[PDB]
């Protein structure tokens, strides 16, 4: 599970087979109980837009994503079965405050326990 | 004791944003309702 990298709050899920009229509010309400996300991303065609066909929302907890998945997986809504799946894409990169994250600033005080117990 | 069937472990409480609209995913949900609905013990 991405060993040596351990990504932070980067939990994202792919939502397909959704109603065209389905808006962000509807999506939030549906997933609201099943782990309401802090942000919703909707794909749009720059050529025309309007339609999406793809959408991704950020979950507060990566473990909570299991709920909506096993819950809305194959679930029928409006005559359409929802298709939930784990994503793999990363959000827009931002090199600013993350600068302070450079080097093991914390890391349990540079591994206080050191190498195993004395 | 062997459980009758698998279910959700993390019981995350609902939020206001949920609007309070009906949202179901499994009939087993009846089990959770029964636990919450206890007037005899």
């Amino acid at each position: 599970g991405a060993m040596g990298n351990e990504y932070k709050d980067n939990a994202y899920i792919y939502i397909g087979n959704l109603n065209r009229e389905l808006t962000e509010g509807d999506i939030l309400t549906v997933f609201s109980e099943y782990g309401v996300p802090v942000d919703v991303i909707l794909s749009r065609d720059e050529n025309t837009g309007e339609s999406q066909g793809f959408a991704y929302l950020k979950y507060e907890d990566q473990r909570s994503t299991i709920l909506a998945v096993d819950n809305l997986n194959g679930f029928k809504i409006g005559g359409r079965a929802l298709k939930i799946d784990h994503t793999f894409y990363r959000p827009k990169r931002s090199l600013q405050k993350y600068y302070e994250a450079v080097k093991e600033e914390l890391d349990r005080d540079i591994v206080s326990k050191n190498n195993a117990e004395k | 004791y062997d459980k009758p069937a698998p279910e959700n472990r993390f019981a995350i409480m609902p939020g206001s944003r949920w609007d309070g609209v009906h949202r179901s995913n499994g009939f087993e949900e009846k089990w959770f309702a029964k636990q919450n609905e206890i007037n005899e013990k």
